[PDB]
């Protein structure tokens, strides 16, 4: 939950998950950028956020 | 085996700590001890099973971290931490009965179950905290070579034996000579008897002489002695050695006379108790030589002076007893005794699974055929299971 | 009982750990504890014991926090967090004599002394903390009706019952045929005897059997099989079951035949051990039974062949024993044992005050009454006061 | 003593807590602890042993202290710590077993090794922390003058003791009237005999009577009461009291009529029970009074009458039997047990280190002896040498 | 269970109350809490299970929310509610079938299907409201660990039992004294027949004792008792004991005398009535005994003084009888009744999908052969089963 993230500040359960590539839902309200670039898919630059 | 333990003991301390009402400075470092295993175990695929009639299971990790309170945990904490103990508790569980049901004779003190085998990889290794249990800590110091400890309260150091031996005999068995005994569990109770009491033997007097060859050094070892076995003290039709007939016997007990107990190690005379009944201490012993002797009294009362005639017939057989009840005692090695549960425990696991028999143990996990012969290879495979039937103990 | 327990647990910590010299670092958890112990306590009073001989004791708390600004504790420290650790120490002490002391027949789990009535409102909550004795843990587990277990070294899960059953019998008692036990405690000694050594039995075979129900479910127990019953082994004379006359028993021992121990759950067998003799495992079970074969010897030496004639009279009888001794078990219900004291600690409390006899529990505790009508009420009345007394014994005993 | 159990409860937690991959907040108090304990024994020299085979051993204090900033241990830091541990632990050990072979008649209590004593200082309490075992509680209640408390399964409480008085004798012995009795341990087995099976009694009734005084009060005990004595319950010859002549006994057991144990403390009557068998409480005693009868049966059979003849000779004796077995009880005195180890412990440091005969304990530590004549320095002396070594066995 | 009542009184409040015409104020509360059902079960699927001839069934919930902002329910409003009510029904329903039909040795309280499993988790928690029928009730407070218990109208505590003891008999059958009863549901009619009408008996009484051992504790229960059993008060012919031959049975019912019924928990007197007849209230019990006696009439008309001749043969055989009928009371544990369906509705559900045989209940679901051995086990699966029957007949 993102909100709890937020409010809690402890990031260690998250950053271990990202660390070792721990696959992860992240809930919450988001703001996301609408890529039409199949260069961009390709470059895979949805990782990268 | 200690990342099992440290994941029993953190699941057992969240049981018993993580309380409503609690303060949380109670469960501070439990809490962070709690989340690390979260943080260790989340991603992690388990499997146990597939041995017997235990059922294949899968076990994965997805959980959040505990979190914190200012002052006392509430309801809602404690119902949330509660379900991930339960999931972890039935976890530690299976693993344990996972590994209680297996053995090999090669590397018997080594992890045999795939959970148990990946818990020992390095990425779990920050799990582990305090190993203060007797069991662990026999663990971590028999993997450093170093002098383990085990108390047991009345040790089942002796395998079931009924047996005797006739010094003096012949095919009617009516002028008999020998010992009977009973080695059971921490008992032993054994009995010379002489049918003519010792009439013709040199100076009246009678020698007999057991000896007990315990199969592991017992050290601090409390013994009971009493002058008489109430086991062979009323009449009793034995079979013969081989069977063939049966034998007569009808007691009257006289006081053993020139008692002797000694304690031996290694051929070499320990502890000597001369005459001596009630508690005495055996330090370091793993040899039990009892000498005592029927003494055919000098002086009879006329109903005493007729039951031992000058000769045969004999009705009346002179018998001198000793009982040996070894109370409690130290062993470097793990049996099992009267006041723990986990060789009942494991042979409780293996008989509800139906675990077949194995190559290290005996089928059912019979304890008189397993300390009869106790290898070191049956002896580093019951260490394991016992550690883990212990660890599951904390939980289950 | 979980803020009872908490009290004793926080007051047996003050004790082991608030010494003369230590650092703070080693207690500043434990001082935590024991000021919200204070806090919470402090402005209430409470009111233990008016049943019996139990005095009416009144408690009131006013006690000031301990100190955190020191590094190590020194004397004054000491004393001062001992002066109030006695004052709690006699309180609790109080109020688990007075719960021990009472019974209840509709919620025995419940608390019966208004001490620990109270302790049981919210506002206490907050003094709850480790909850790591077994009992109270098992507490905890029966609350959430979760699988409580109870470890018992020589559990007394069979009531005193010497007696004996007679299958061929007649006024004379000279060609008796039957089976005699002792189960007591932890322990059931059984023998067959009969009188002719079956000479004309089918194939010189007399079976015996013998079947103990429990009152509970053990689990995990280890259980001793010794081949002989030494206690029916020796001459005696023995009333009748009317009582009319008296009978004798010349025994001589046979060794048992086809012995067969028979563990059965619900009648469902679940474990079966066939001349095994030793220590055996029963993993599950409520029931025994012992069957075992008195079988004539066929080959005997002169003296044997002259103990058992063809016929009547019978001087020498054939019996055959059977120990059986239960060295440790696991029970989901409270049980007496050899190693624990909360059976004699309950038995003594009741004893001490004159505690006249309740609607639950026999007429002063006798564990044969309890454990021969061992109901579910009584369960809850013995696991509440059973839990109290261990909770007591952490700070009396 | 105190002093002495912190350093040994600071190395256990050490040994048990420090371990690979733990984290540092698993162990920060201890290390802290672990360090004031470095610091409080820097610069110390002790001298142990010097007594019996215990050889002279001479101990410098010079340690750095652990490190605080790891985020988990590593093997180093194991090492490290192990180290010390190793040194520390053979001190506290040379310094149990120069304490545990010493004793003194007036101030028993008070430490006897030179070690010791110096350990009593004011500036080793700085090391003193969680005394939490029961030995130690009971050190502590005991030098404050509370109450203290001791549980014993199966309390050694009884000397050894088989022994027989006769009320009714000859000098051949064959209308006997008398008891028999073993004290042993925790069990009593009593045995009243008539070889005329009362005819001649007043109202066909045998009185008989068995006082036993223990040394010591028990509380809260939970006894076994069994009407049957197997001890004596089988033919035996037995000795005369001066030794001069053997007389035969015969039983043949009868149940015991009107059975009254009485539970007495000074000479009060506390419990009483009668016709009751199986668990019975004594909650406060110092004496056991068992008052049983022989009853002769009114109406018998054939074969019973025949037992039983109207004058001499009487061939068999009639026998009422009780046996009283103390399971657990409670008492403010150390006592040998079943169930420890602290007796065993002591008399195996006396024994291989070859100490002589003190002026204070029976040579080899014979418990009979001790607790025959168990005054208060004698209570005193081994207090403190079973708190030692219970001490000791925290680490060895 | 209690989320799989939840969805059960939903349902049958929606029924009940969403109906054309009615303000939707008298529906808010439940339109609500059917709107969170509907939240809270949508995008899960649900499997009913093929155990037996049950079918697989497959459940899916993609439904949409009832409205609230109308004044007055209307057709269409009544019409969309109907819809998604039938399939919640259905499912439901389902669900309750495949629970009914399904037992557990290890754990019978808990659900056994899968469905009722999935409807544990926390996420279906916000599922339940109103726990008010006697059965949740007695559920929640259960889980609670508090007293609670379950009512019944004439309840089925009784096994069945047609049988007779016969204390005086010969193979010919012509001088009997004994007792005959029938135990049946709520119901014991005894009677005790002496055939010599007790001319020769100490006193001219001849007593009679029944006892039944209820196998669960009764409370607060109104109960009648009647002088004489008219189910054994007229002329049989009856099997004998072994059935190898049939005897005759000539009653001639005289009023019982001395008529004592005790009502005993823990083997401890509770209630006694002494000749009260009538309604009697047995407020906590589990044995009911039942002592009476036939008394001679010390004064006999011609033709009553004919009927009991001094000596055999005896036609008219003396007999008195005691009725009891237990109206109603009150159990821990749940049982059958005439009132309530449980019992038959598992019953029924059991035997139209052919459901095999399991290893908690016997053959057919036999109400006497699950009485009779009303085991721990069989109590939870019961309890579990009998709760899911009175859910399924909330709706079914
Ligand atoms: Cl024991
Ligand atoms: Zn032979
Ligand atoms: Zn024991
Ligand atoms: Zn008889
Ligand atoms: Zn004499
Ligand atoms: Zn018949």
């Amino acid at each position: 939950n993102l909100e709890e993230l937020m409010r809690t500040g402890d990031y260690a359960q998250i950053t271990n998950m990202l660390l070792n590539n721990q696959p992860v839902a992240l809930v919450g309200a988001l703001p996301f950028i609408t890529d039409s670039s199949v260069i961009s898919l390709v470059a895979k630059l949805d990782a990268t956020v | 085996m200690d990342v099992l333990y440290s994941l029993s003991k953190t699941l057992k301390d969240a049981r018993d700590k993580i309380v409503e009402g609690t303060l949380y400075s109670n469960v501070s470092d439990l809490i962070q001890q709690f989340n690390q295993m979260i943080i260790t175990m989340n991603g992690n695929e388990f499997q146990t099973g597939g041995i017997g009639n235990l059922p294949i299971r899968n076990w994965n990790f997805d959980f959040g971290l505990l979190g914190t309170t200012l002052l006392n945990l509430d309801a809602n904490y404690v119902e949330t931490a509660r379900n991930t103990i339960d999931y972890f508790v039935d976890f530690v569980d299976n693993v344990c009965m996972d590994e209680m049901v297996r053995e090999s004779q090669r590397n018997g003190i080594a992890p045999q179950s795939d959970s148990l085998r990946k818990l020992s990889g390095i990425k779990f290794k920050r799990i582990n905290f305090d190993n203060s249990s007797e069991y662990i800590e026999n663990w971590n110091l028999q993997n450093r070579r170093q002098r383990t400890g085990f108390t047991f309260h009345k040790p089942n150091i002796f395998p079931y034996s009924a047996s005797f031996t006739l010094n003096r005999s012949q095919p009617a068995h009516d002028n008999l000579m020998g010992t009977m005994w009973l080695n059971a569990g921490s008992e032993i109770q054994v009995a010379g008897f002489d049918y003519s009491c010792a009439i013709n033997a040199p100076a009246n007097i009678q020698q007999f002489e057991h000896i007990v060859q315990l199969r592991r050094v017992l050290t601090t070892a409390t013994i009971t002695l009493l002058p008489d076995a109430e086991r062979f003290s009323f009449p009793r039709v034995i079979n013969s050695a081989d069977g063939a007939t049966t034998w007569y016997f009808n007691p009257v007990i006289l006081r053993p006379n020139n008692v002797e107990v000694e304690f031996l190690l290694n051929g070499q005379i320990i502890n000597t108790y001369q005459a001596r009944f009630g508690t005495i201490i055996a330090r370091n012993f793993d040899t039990i030589r009892l000498s005592f002797q029927l003494m055919r009294p000098p002086n009879m009362t006329p109903a005493v002076a007729a039951l031992f005639p000058n000769a045969q017939p004999f009705e009346h057989h002179a018998t001198v007893g000793l009982t040996l009840r070894i109370e409690s005692a130290v062993c470097e090695s793990v049996l099992a005794d009267a006041s723990k549960t986990m060789l009942a425990n494991v042979t409780s696991v293996r008989q509800e699974y139906a675990i077949p028999v194995g190559p290290v143990f005996p089928p059912g996990m019979n304890w008189t055929d397993l300390i009869t012969n106790y290898s070191p290879s049956r002896e580093d495979n019951l260490q394991r299971v016992f550690t883990v039937a212990s660890i599951r103990s904390m939980l289950v």
